[PDB]
């Protein structure tokens, strides 16, 4: 029962939310971990392998990938599962991708049996692994994700929490109202129901994709999402009012647990800063004009990096209409002041820098809080690497929500641990966002294959030509003539077809922010909110 | 297994003196003051163990220094052996 994970080096990190991560599957925790890095163990990461429970489910061993003396070591043909992983912060972006492709390889020669996961950063070299089972790759989503947060508010935090498991665990603590109900919705996830009939899967055999959302709603609170045809084992999101389910085809849907257990302008602009161009923003730009997206509300987006625009970039982007080049980073007032950063609206910051650890988030963290201060009626976006740092972002001298949450996290980390980086301010709101975060989804994917390729098809990115955009609808004045969200999703989706997933609401202390999953469809609606909701029309 | 190898010297050269020195007092003091085998495990046992009751001895010119030689022979045996497990330690250490 051996499983298996390599890394160049190892930190506190990356480890640790994979264990705590990979021991909350009740049903596959016996295993002996296999842990393959060529650099000793630090300091700090060699006393977690010394604690009373993980010691000995826990096999670390030192050597490579490429030697085929230590691949027998860890006794790959007997081990169950086989994971390489890729360092995070380093020097050089494309050489750390020759080092795990090349793994890959190795592995996959020594054993063409098992299954095979593995991370890639430049999106180039994904055509490279292809024949692997499943392959998770970095700038395409990162860029993707906050891409889409262009359009609706706080796509990230919605995705994180739907691929992070919980019991509800953290909505029971009631200091509060909104909170709460916040965190109860939390351990809210996504689940498959296919194969013969269950609590959930009879009840309209015969109707439309539809009228089964309708109902579900009413006995459990489960909303479907896509039915993969048994035939070519492709996905869909949210097949047409026309498709029809049978006894046979696939269920996916959300729930708290699953079914068995229970040069001036017009429009607001948009500006970006990066360190270099890439094959990644290629994939940044998709979303935001698409084919379903009208040329009304188009948002002329900038482009201002360190690093000259490469010749590539040029070719690859001059397709599309409304960009432009800027240069200089996020220092200068005047740099920001010459784009318009007055006239525009969100702000977009993708950076880092080449000791301690955590650390090395700093030089983005600085750059961007000053902008919290000269711009109250502004809205903002950032990424970091380490998950601890998060609510260090937006901070009051005196707030009593901000510095009260600090207690109500620690109350979080030490009953057990999984989400304790939830509760804090900006990253409800979105405004915050992680990269290893996203990574926790290859873990859990050891336990399910339709959890990478679902996410894609939410985005932008892979469409098979039967799927669906992700769109958000604003809440307004004539919205109230319906009461609340049951009310809501019966006569919404009896016109056009969509299906809601969650909300956004605001409350005063500019303001605060939240993201509910799937709420039980009997709470209400204030005037400013939002919903997600997937629209499917570009095929008839 | 190097742990091994040398826990297998360790008996091995535990097991050789126990036998030399049963194989040591069995022919000498037959003579003068008869004492059985496991008299002699007992005795070996009592001087490799650092403990020395003192009930039975030898009283005999040549058995004393017998015994006394397989001992300062024995005591630097003896930590060759401490010393060469206290090395692999610090080996599966490293």
């Amino acid at each position: 029962k051996h499983v298996v994970l390599c890394v160049s080096s190892l930190k506190i990190d990356l480890l640790m939310d994979f264990l705590n991560e990979f021991y909350a599957h009740p049903r596959l925790q016996d295993y002996y971990v296999v842990i393959l890095c060529p650099t000793e163990m630090d300091i700090q990461v060699r006393r977690v392998l010394q604690i009373p429970l993980w010691s000995q489910r826990v096999i670390y061993l030192q050597g490579s990938a490429l030697k085929d003396q230590d691949l027998m070591r860890a006794k790959m043909d007997n081990g169950e599962a086989c994971f390489i992983l890729s360092s995070r912060n380093e020097v050089d972006r494309t050489a750390a991708d020759h080092q795990t492709i090349l793994r890959a390889w190795a592995v996959k020669d020594f054993a063409p049996n098992c299954p095979l996961y593995v991370q890639i950063l430049k999106p180039e070299n994904k055509f490279h692994v292809k024949f692997a089972d499943h392959v998770v790759c970095e700038e395409e989503c990162k860029y993707a994700m906050l891409a889409l947060n262009c359009v609706c508010p706080a796509t990230s935090t919605l995705i994180t929490l739907l691929v992070h498991t919980s019991r509800g665990q953290e909505g029971q603590e009631s200091p509060e109202q909104w909170q709460r109900m916040y965190g109860r919705c939390s351990g809210n996830e996504v689940y498959h129901i296919r194969m013969g009939d269950s609590k959930f899967f009879m009840e309209y055999e015969g109707k439309s994709f539809t009228y089964a959302a309708f109902h579900a709603h009413k006995k459990y609170g489960v909303c479907l999402i896509g039915i993969r045809r048994e035939e070519n084992k492709s996905i869909l999101l949210n097949p047409g009012p026309r498709h029809i389910m049978a006894a046979s085809d696939t269920c996916f849907y959300i729930n708290i647990t699953k079914e068995e257990n229970s040069y001036g302008f017009k429009n607001k602009l948009i500006i970006v800063s990066a360190e270099t161009a890439g094959n990644g923003l290629y994939n940044f730009i998709v979303p935001l004009r698409a084919y379903y997206r009208s040329r009304k509300e188009l948002n002329p987006i900038v482009l201002l990096l360190d690093n000259k625009p490469e010749h590539h970039f040029l070719e690859a982007i001059c397709c599309f209409p409304m960009v432009y080049y800027m240069e200089g980073t996020i220092d200068n007032l005047d740099s920001l002041l010459q784009c318009g950063i007055i006239y525009a609206d969100n702000l977009v910051v993708v950076d880092k820098e080449s000791e301690e650890d955590y650390m090395a988030d700093a030089k983005t963290i600085v750059n961007v809080q000053t902008m919290f201060r000269l711009f109250p009626s502004l809205s903002i976006i950032t990424e970091l690497t380490h998950p601890s740092n998060m609510r260090f972002m937006q901070f009051r001298a005196k707030d009593s929500y901000s510095l009260a949450l600090s207690k109500l996290e620690k109350k979080e980390r030490e009953n057990g641990s999984n989400l304790a980086f939830m509760f804090r301010l900006p990253f409800a709101a979105g405004r915050v966002f992680s990269i290893s975060m996203l990574d926790t989804l290859l873990y859990q994917s050891f336990v399910k294959d339709y959890m990478i390729t679902i996410t894609r098809l939410l985005l932008g990115l892979d469409t098979t030509p039967g799927s669906g955009y992700l769109c958000a609808m604003k809440i307004t004045e004539d919205d109230l003539w319906i009461r609340t969200y049951g009310r809501l999703f019966q006569k919404l989706c009896s016109s056009s077809a969509e299906i809601p997933i969650g909300i956004y609401r605001t409350e005063s202390h500019n303001t605060l922010s939240y993201v509910l999953i799937n709420p039980p469809p009997d709470t209400r609606l204030e005037l400013n909110d939002i919903v997600y909701l997937i629209r499917s029309d570009p095929l008839a | 297994s190097a742990m091994f190898n040398q826990v297998l010297i360790l008996i091995c050269t535990l097991l050789c003196l126990v036998f030399t020195g049963t194989c040591g007092i069995q022919h000498l003091e037959r003579a003068g003051e008869k004492l059985s085998l496991f008299k002699s495990f007992y005795f070996c046992i009592v001087t490799f163990s650092t403990v020395g009751y003192g009930d039975v001895t030898p009283k005999i010119w040549p058995s004393q220094l017998l015994v006394v030689i397989m001992i300062c022979v024995a005591l630097v045996v003896l930590p060759l052996q401490f010393e060469e497990l206290v090395y692999l330690w610090m080996e599966r250490q490293k």
